[PDB]
Parts: structure tokens; C-alpha cells; sequence
RNA sequence: GUGUAAAGUUCCUUCGACGAGUCGAGUUGUUUGGGAAUGCAGCUCUAAGUGGGUGGUAAAUUCCAUCUAAAGCUAAAUAUUG
RNA sequence: UGACCUCAAAUCAGGUAGGACUACCCGCUGAACUUAAGCAUAUCAAUAAGCGGAGGAAAAGAAACCAACAGGGAUUGCCUCAGUAGCGGCGAGUGAAGCGGCAAAAGCUCAAAUUUGAAAUCUGGCGUCUUUGGCGUCCGAGUUGUAAUUUGAAGAAGGUAUCU
């Protein structure tokens, strides 16, 4: 709203807020990103460092969906699990029958290691893993199958 | 015109931008319009559906491999299989598609199921048949009678099985293999040329 | 089956059950047919050679392989038909040496 | 200019939230008689009638 | 043509088949792909070429 | 038949026999007017490939274009701007000749429709080419099911649209990743990446 | 209805024509996000028949994948200060 | 004494084009102000002005496509991709596409084939009728190719079980 702002209350104010000396004008200092390494150096260096260069290889024709692969971190790989087949799971899984969590289905890509799982067999099945991630799954007495 | 601790903005209106402003006011409008266009297409036809039965394929990229959606048209394998010739599939409300193939069997057994499912609930009428037989008959919505249905993700119980050596490793040995393939085979090439070169 | 099962390496992608696919018509574009065949030949007889190819067989005689190629890719724009129409003219020469 | 805002979201859970706290407060006699209707002749609030 | 075909309805009203009335007919080849395709699949026994084509 | 012995021979334009009758009906042509009628194509097959049949209605004409760039028509080479803009010579028109030969015999012809052209000959001044036009207004145009398409108003000078052969090749109007900026038109396609697209619920 | 007609359906054999100053190459100019060159155009060169195009880093060698140009028509969803 | 080819003439028989409108549409041609705190590449902008051409839509359109997947499948539009890959005195700036969800969905036609046991094709004149046309007839067009038959998804020519 119109009536909440201050250029409501700078009426009768001469110069609304801009100030006598300074005189509110149309571009000083330029225009966008002007003088970035002339007159705006000292705010592009503090604030915006590294602005300025090229770092690395150009990548002509990129396509992001060669590069899609969510992460799921150990301790949230139960959520996978059926959320009214959890608690039976929990108690009731051995080597000869454990949950089979498909994280490709859920839509992920690698199963990272971060967190604590259960002390409880699964069979998790994923693209990729780490080193750490399935070490922490065999612990528990599960394992990773590879899928594609 | 750069001042305090602020993102660098990418604001793309700098051109005559204000001349290209598509407010979309008409969008209820179109929308109730649109509904009119389908009820007056619906009703011409009927009971004849107004929505032609679609394959099921598999989303193409590495991302979308799970994903599974309606296709253009089944193929002509499959209508081979099902006995329907392209012709005359396009007049009982099968959609056909001279461009896919079926290099695997699964989308193929999947649309052949789907086509013999479509056809156990056809009808075909003809001159012989009444008004009161086809009035016997409601407009179906074959998007809803035979959707896309995704294959369950695999739950449930099964028997604990470890091999020895574990997935990271075998992953990390199918990256080096890839990567050294084409160096060790010409390594190879040229060490049983020489080796059978000079031992002729 | 064909790919490995995993999703790295050589081979890599999903396993599926193959199934043979009737090969479409249309990629049997490049195959030559008897129609082709014959009414090329003729139109050779009628036609002759071109001045560039009369050149090449010139330079062919004059044991210049390498000396051909060169004209054969400044001719024709690619390496690749230089190579084929250095062939082509060889069997010129090979059918005149009867 | 046209291209004024003019529709405002609201978030659906927030709007249902409003519906519900106003179905309640219909069922408030001193609420309904501040909003200005002449309902001191009626019994009770809610007022519910027969199916008829 | 106009009386053969005339022959030949006669014929077909006495329930011939309206081949045994007509003899096979001898005439000259002509037309440019017609005479082309003749002469390619060893049919012609003479083409005569116009010189100012 | 004969049409592919016409066919395989055209492509032997360096052949001493297809060099002596270019050489003479180049010079045959560039005795005539600038625009004339064919009395038939010069090329029969290349017209039947290009659409044209042997009926009453389908008309041939041989066109003679300059060749070489556009000089830009500004006097005296000032071009008044910056200095990328100063270029008068080396400058190429965005349409072919084909395409101008199209132009100026549907502009010549104005009753008929422009169906296709081919390339004829050539020298060093000018490209000769053959314009295969359609008669709308004959019956024996208007009754032939393969043909009556060309009859309905939205043909009307497709040559001067870029509706041709020639005109959607110098249009871009082809598929794929090389004709991301022209697949559908190319302003059309500026226009729809250029436009501020708002919604009443605005996202 | 002149349906001994027209069309489709299964299998075998022999075949299977498929667009040239065009594709493609160089260079020049313009343009594009297209970067050893995205499209278009001019000029010079100029093809082939499992050939040709594409596969976003120039080149040669070896494969693979995918389409089938240089001819043509076609409603709807889309645009609309007249 | 007559054909043919090419080229003319007629107030010849019958037709057709031009010009208008401007919001959208298909092309050509084409700036500079402006931004870069100067300025020349760049930007404005493949925009304004100028020229040619349409319709109720236009254009595009049934892959010489996208991809690299377990593959999608004409064209168009929306949401997203994405202010991203990239381009850029790598400065100011600029900048798409594939996938995905949806709206709407629809497919096809020639050229290249000997009808060769029969140019089977078509404009026009004349007559007649039930006249957006049918039938008869006569010139003409057309073999330097008009019909039927095939369009790559195929398909053709023979044989083939018969069925719909
Ligand atoms: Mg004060
Ligand atoms: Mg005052
Ligand atoms: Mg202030
Ligand atoms: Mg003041
Ligand atoms: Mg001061
Ligand atoms: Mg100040
Ligand atoms: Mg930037
Ligand atoms: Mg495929
Ligand atoms: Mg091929
Ligand atoms: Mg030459
Ligand atoms: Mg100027
Ligand atoms: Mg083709
Ligand atoms: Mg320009
Ligand atoms: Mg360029
Ligand atoms: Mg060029
Ligand atoms: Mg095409
Ligand atoms: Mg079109
Ligand atoms: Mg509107
Ligand atoms: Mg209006
Ligand atoms: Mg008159
Ligand atoms: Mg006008
Ligand atoms: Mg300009
Ligand atoms: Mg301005
Ligand atoms: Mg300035
Ligand atoms: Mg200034
Ligand atoms: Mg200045
Ligand atoms: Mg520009
Ligand atoms: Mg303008
Ligand atoms: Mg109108
Ligand atoms: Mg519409
Ligand atoms: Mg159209
Ligand atoms: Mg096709
Ligand atoms: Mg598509
Ligand atoms: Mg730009
Ligand atoms: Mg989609
Ligand atoms: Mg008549």
C-alpha cells in the first residue's frame, strides 16, 4: 500500500528524503555494473572477490541430466522403507530376510555415508556408493547391489 | 551504481521490453473455453472416445531411465502382434508410431498386454447395430481407463547375500578399466606384433 | 545380457531382454541396385571424364599417389572422397591396360 | 500499466486455516451479533434446519 | 479404337471374353521411355532416332 | 526410361558434350530478353522432379539474374554511423538467385503461381534459371485433386514469402541443434525468447 | 447398389528405381549462445552409392549410433492497440 | 501441295493480376540516440524507419530430428530447463537447446517403373439435360509422357491359405 510509505510522510519536505547538497540525479557513478574496475573497485574487492578472470575449462553443449545423481546419506535411508512396514522391519530383519531399499526408485543416484543406520540388514540398491557408505552398511550385516 | 554487500543481479531489460508484455488476464477464460471446445468434441463422437490409446515407454537420458510415460504410438511390431493392421488401427482408437522400435522385450510384452487389453473392451459397431445398443454405451475416458501405471519400486524381504568384493571396489575397478581400455589395448597390439614379429 | 548391470565402466547401463528388430527400408539407402548400376555405366560412355579427373589419371600413370591425393582433396573439398575417387580413377587406369 | 499486479497469492493450508476459523466463529453468539445480524430471536448457534 | 471397342461390347453381349475377336495387335513403339524400356530389356528389333531432338 | 539416363547425365557437367550445350545455350539465352517464356522445360526430368506435369496450366519461364554480392546503395559509399556498419562492398544479399528469379517471374506473371524453379546455366555475368509456375484460374488445374491446393489464397506469391524450395532454404526453415534460431522463423522465435510472459498468480 | 469388382490380411522367392552447380570444401561478408567458424548469402572448386548428413574442439586412422537432404500438402492447441 | 519447331498479331473465345486496411503473420533491408560513467569491438538491435507478400489465423509440420538412455519419436504453445551451457574490450552486457509436466493431436503426396493386347488422361467449342455439374460429339493438349499403379512406415512382380 501507497499510504504506508515514506514518500507519504516527505510531503512538505523539500527535498523528500534526497538531501539539499547532494541533489537526488539521474546516474552517478553510471549505469548496472559501470567502473567495476575503475571506481567500483573497492566494493567489488571487498564484497564480490574473484569477480573478474576465467578459472577452469569451458564445457561446450553441457546437458545437466548427465550429471543428475541425488545424494542419500545413511541416516536418512530409512525413510525409504514403507512407513507402516518400518517398526516390523525393524525387529523381524535377519541375513535370511531383510528390506530391499531400491534409492534409484526413490530418486537418487549415490548413497552416501553420513549418519548411523540401524543395527538392522538391509539390502540397499543403488547406482553409486562410497567407500564409507557401504562399509557402514555390511557392519550392520547388509549389503549394496549395484544397479544401472 | 554498484554499493553494498548485494548480489550481483542479471536484470535482461535493457530492449524495447515493455512493447513484449504478455499478461495472461484470459487465463479463466481460456480455461472455460477450453472446456467448451472438449465437451462440443465429446459430444460429437460419442460413445466414441475422444482420446486415442497411447503406448507406454520409457523416458529416454540417465535421469529419467525409472520413469516410464505414454508414448506417441505403438509400433508396428506391436500391432503385428496383436494382429491390427496400422490402417485400420488408426480408425478404432489406436495410435500408431512408424518411428519407435522395440530393440527389448519388456516395453514390447508391456504395449502388447496393454493392446489386448483395449481390444477385449472394444466394440465395434456396424449397420446391423441399433440406436438402443449404442446408447447401451458411456463415453470412457481411455487416458483413465488405461493409464500409465509406474513398475513398483522392489521392497519387501529378501535373503542377505555378500560377495566379497564390495560395490565401491567393483565400481572403481569399471572406471579404470574404461578408462585404460584403449591404451592397454594398443599396449597389447604392439607388444604381440613385436613378440610375433621378430619371432616368425 | 549386453550392458554390465552397473552404472560405470565400459558397458555400463541396465540389462535388458533383447529383441530382434525388422530392419526399416530405409536404411538400405546407400545399396546400389542393377537399375543404377546400368544406366551409370552408359552415361559414362556417353559423358567421358571430367578435366580435373583426366589430371588425376595423368598423375596416377606418373606413379604420384601422394601427388593425386593432394589434387583429389583440393578438387573435391575432404579427404575422405579424395580417397574414393583416386580409387575410382586407378580402375579407370586397370580397365585400360587390356 | 496492465502489468500491475492485480491477483495475490495465498498459501492453501493459510486459506483453509481462515475457512475453518471462520465456520468456527459463525457458531460465536456475541461475534454474529457484532457483525450487525439481527439473531437475538434465535435459540442457539448453530442454527441447523431439517433436511425439507 | 472407336469401332474396335464397338467389336469387342458386341462381343461381350454374346459372352465372349472379347480377346478371341481382336487379334494381337503389330504396330510401331513409340514414346521415349516406352522405346527406352524396350530397348533395355532386348525387345526392340529397330529404333529409329529423330536427328533433330 | 529416359528420365534417369537424364538424370545421371546432368551430373556430368564437365563432360565434353555438356560443356559444348551449356556453352551454346548460354549464349542462346543471353540473346533473348532477360525474362522469356519457355515453350518446355529445357530440363524435362528436373521439372517433373521439381512437380511439373505436361498438362494445360503448367508454365515455364527462363529468367537471367546478375551475379555476384549487393552493393550497398548508399551515395557515395557514406554509410553516416559506426564504423562496423561503413562496409559497401563485399556485402551479400540474404536471398539466393534462385530466389530472385523466382520473385521477378511471379512478379512478371502475376496471374499464375509460383510452383518451384531450377538452375538452367551460367556465365560469369549471370545465373539462368527455369521457373515452373501454375495456373489457378484453369480447369484443369482447379479439377485435379493433386494440384488444387495451390488455388487457395494462402499461396498467393509463396515465392515472395520464402514458401519455395529456394525461399525456406534461406530461411533456415530446416530441423535440428543448426536451426535452433530459425527452425519455426527466426523473428517469431525472437520474438517468443523477447516477450515478458506474466501470469495472475505471478511465480 | 452393374461389388465374379475394390481394399486389407498370412507365408515364400526374385527384386527394391529413392531428387546435382546439389551435398560437401575453401574463402569473403553478415549473423548466432554456437566457441579452429550456428545459419544465410556471394565467388571458386565440385561429388558418391551402404552412399550421404548429423553426433557442439581443428586433423588422420578405426569403429559405433541415428536419420535419409537437395521435390510437395496438411486441422488443433498459439498470436491478435485492425 | 502439306507437316513440324520457334516466334508474332487480333477490340480473337474465356479468364486472371494490380489497389485498400494494420493489431497479429511471412520475408528483405536497416540505423542512430542510448549503455559502456570517455570511446572505436560490443550494446541498443538481428529493434525503429523503408520495401515485397498473406490469412482468419499466418508460419512450422510428419525427421537427412533428439539423443547416448532400459532410449524417445511430425509441428506449435505454456511451465520448467535457465539468467543456465555458452558468447563477451571475458568489460558493460548477453544467452539458447535436449530431457520432464501439460494444452492440442492427424496424417500423408509426388519424381525416379513398359498401359504397350491398344493415352486407358485432360481444357475448350457445339448439342442436350435434373446445371457448384452429367451425358453425347468434334477439334485441341499430350508420347520431349496425360491416367491407373508405388513413396521407404515401404513397396513391386510371381506364387500363396483362405478369410475380413
Ligand atoms: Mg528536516
Ligand atoms: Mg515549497
Ligand atoms: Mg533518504
Ligand atoms: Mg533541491
Ligand atoms: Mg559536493
Ligand atoms: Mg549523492
Ligand atoms: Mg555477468
Ligand atoms: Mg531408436
Ligand atoms: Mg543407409
Ligand atoms: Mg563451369
Ligand atoms: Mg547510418
Ligand atoms: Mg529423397
Ligand atoms: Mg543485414
Ligand atoms: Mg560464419
Ligand atoms: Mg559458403
Ligand atoms: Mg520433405
Ligand atoms: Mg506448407
Ligand atoms: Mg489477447
Ligand atoms: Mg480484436
Ligand atoms: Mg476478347
Ligand atoms: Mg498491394
Ligand atoms: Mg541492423
Ligand atoms: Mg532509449
Ligand atoms: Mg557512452
Ligand atoms: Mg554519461
Ligand atoms: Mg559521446
Ligand atoms: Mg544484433
Ligand atoms: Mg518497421
Ligand atoms: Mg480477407
Ligand atoms: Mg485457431
Ligand atoms: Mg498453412
Ligand atoms: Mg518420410
Ligand atoms: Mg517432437
Ligand atoms: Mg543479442
Ligand atoms: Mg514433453
Ligand atoms: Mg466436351
Amino acid at each position: 500500500p501507497t499510504r504506508l510509505t515514506k514518500t507519504r510522510k516527505h510531503r512538505g519536505n523539500v527535498s523528500a528524503g534526497k538531501g539539499r547538497i547532494g541533489k537526488h540525479r539521474k546516474h552517478p557513478g553510471g549505469r548496472g555494473k559501470a567502473g567495476g574496475q575503475h571506481h567500483h573497485r573497492t566494493n567489488l574487492d571487498k564484497y564480490h572477490p574473484g569477480y573478474f578472470g576465467k578459472v577452469g575449462m569451458r564445457y561446450f553443449h553441457k546437458q545437466q541430466n548427465h550429471f543428475w545423481r541425488p545424494e542419500i546419506n545413511l541416516d536418512k535411508l530409512w525413510t525409504l522403507v514403507d512407513s507402516e512396514k518400518k517398526d516390523e522391519y525393524l525387529s523381524k530383519s535377519s541375513a535370511s530376510a531383510a528390506p530391499v531399499i531400491d534409492t534409484l526408485a526413490h530418486g537418487y543416484g549415490k548413497v552416501l555415508g553420513k549418519g548411523r543406520l540401524p543395527e538392522v540388514p538391509v539390502i540397499v540398491k543403488a547406482r553409486f556408493v562410497s567407500k564409507l557408505a557401504e562399509e557402514k552398511i555390511r557392519a550392520v550385516g547388509g549389503v549394496v547391489e549395484l544397479v544401472a | 551504481a554498484i554499493s553494498k554487500n548485494l548480489p550481483l543481479l542479471n536484470n535482461h531489460f535493457r530492449k524495447h521490453w515493455q512493447e513484449r508484455v504478455r499478461v495472461h488476464f484470459d487465463q479463466a477464460g481460456k480455461k472455460a473455453s477450453r472446456r467448451q471446445s472438449r465437451l462440443r468434441k465429446a459430444a460429437k463422437i460419442a460413445p466414441r472416445p475422444i482420446d486415442a490409446l497411447r503406448p507406454v515407454v520409457r523416458a529416454p537420458t540417465v535421469k529419467y531411465n525409472r520413469k516410464v510415460r505414454a508414448g506417441r504410438g505403438f509400433t508396428l511390431a506391436e500391432l503385428k502382434a496383436v494382429g491390427i493392421a496400422p490402417k485400420y488401427a488408426r480408425t478404432i482408437g489406436i495410435s500408431v508410431d512408424h518411428r519407435r522400435q522395440n530393440k527389448s522385450q519388456e516395453t514390447f510384452d508391456a504395449n502388447v498386454a496393454r493392446l489386448q487389453e483395449y481390444k477385449s473392451k472394444l466394440v465395434i459397431f456396424d449397420k446391423k447395430t441399433k440406436a438402443s445398443e449404442v446408447a447401451s454405451f458411456e463415453q470412457v475416458d481411455v487416458s483413465a481407463t488405461f493409464p500409465v501405471e509406474q513398475p513398483a519400486p522392489e521392497s519387501g524381504l529378501r535373503a542377505v547375500e555378500v560377495p566379497e568384493q564390495t560395490a565401491y571396489r567393483t565400481l572403481r575397478l569399471a572406471r579404470n578399466e574404461k578408462k585404460y581400455k584403449g591404451i592397454r589395448e594398443k599396449r597389447a597390439k604392439e607388444k604381440a606384433e613385436a613378440e610375433a614379429e621378430k619371432a616368425k | 545380457m549386453a550392458k554390465s548391470g552397473i552404472a560405470a565402466g565400459v558397458n555400463k547401463g541396465r540389462k535388458t531382454t533383447a529383441k530382434e528388430v525388422a530392419p526399416k527400408i530405409s536404411y538400405r539407402k546407400g545399396a546400389s541396385s542393377q537399375r543404377t548400376v546400368f544406366v551409370r555405366s552408359i552415361v559414362k560412355e556417353v559423358a567421358g571424364l571430367a578435366p580435373y579427373e583426366r589430371r588425376l589419371i595423368e598423375l596416377i600413370r606418373n606413379a604420384g599417389e601422394k601427388r593425386a591425393k593432394k589434387l583429389a582433396k583440393k578438387r573435391l573439398g575432404t579427404h575422405k572422397r579424395a580417397l574414393r575417387k583416386v580409387e575410382e580413377m586407378t580402375q579407370v587406369i586397370a580397365e585400360s591396360r587390356r | 500499466k496492465t502489468w500491475r499486479r492485480w491477483n495475490v497469492k495465498v498459501n492453501h493450508n493459510e486459506k483453509r486455516y481462515a475457512t475453518a476459523s471462520a465456520i468456527a466463529a459463525s457458531a460465536v453468539t456475541s461475534l454474529v451479533l457484532a457483525r450487525g445480524h439481527r439473531v437475538e430471536q434465535v435459540k442457539e448457534l448453530p442454527l441447523v434446519v431439517s433436511n425439507e | 479404337k472407336k469401332e474396335r471397342l464397338t467389336k469387342e461390347a458386341a462381343a461381350i453381349a454374346e459372352g465372349k471374353t472379347a480377346k478371341d475377336v481382336s487379334p494381337k495387335p503389330v504396330v510401331v513403339k513409340y514414346g521415349l521411355n516406352h522405346v527406352v524400356s524396350l530397348i533395355e530389356n532386348k525387345k526392340a528389333k529397330l529404333v529409329l532416332i529423330a536427328n533433330d531432338v | 526410361g529416359a528420365y534417369k539416363y537424364l538424370e545421371e547425365l546432368q551430373r556430368k557437367k564437365q563432360s565434353d558434350v555438356m560443356r559444348f550445350l551449356y556453352r551454346v545455350r548460354c549464349w542462346e539465352y543471353r540473346q533473348k530478353n532477360v525474362i522469356h517464356r519457355a515453350s518446355r522445360p529445357s530440363r524435362p526430368d528436373k521439372a517433373r522432379r521439381l512437380g511439373y506435369k505436361a498438362k494445360q496450366g503448367f508454365v515455364i519461364y527462363r529468367i537471367r539474374v546478375r551475379r555476384g554480392g549487393r552493393k550497398r546503395p548508399v551515395p557515395k559509399g557514406a554509410t553516416y554511423g559506426k564504423p562496423t556498419n561503413q562496409g559497401v562492398n563485399q556485402l551479400k544479399y540474404q536471398k539466393s538467385l534462385r530466389s530472385t528469379a523466382e520473385e521477378r517471374v511471379g512478379r512478371r506473371a502475376s496471374n499464375l503461381r509460383v510452383l518451384n524453379s531450377y538452375w538452367v546455366n551460367q556465365d560469369s555475368t549471370y545465373k539462368y534459371f527455369e521457373v515452373i509456375l501454375v495456373d489457378p484460374s484453369h480447369k484443369a488445374i482447379r479439377r485435379d485433386a493433386r494440384y488444387n491446393w495451390i488455388v487457395n489464397p494462402v499461396h498467393k506469391h509463396r515465392e515472395a514469402r520464402g514458401l519455395t524450395s529456394a525461399g525456406k532454404k534461406s530461411r533456415g526453415i530446416n530441423k535440428g541443434h543448426l536451426f535452433n534460431k530459425t527452425k519455426a522463423g527466426r523473428r517469431h522465435t525472437w520474438k517468443k525468447h523477447n516477450t515478458l510472459s506474466l501470469w495472475r498468480y505471478r511465480s
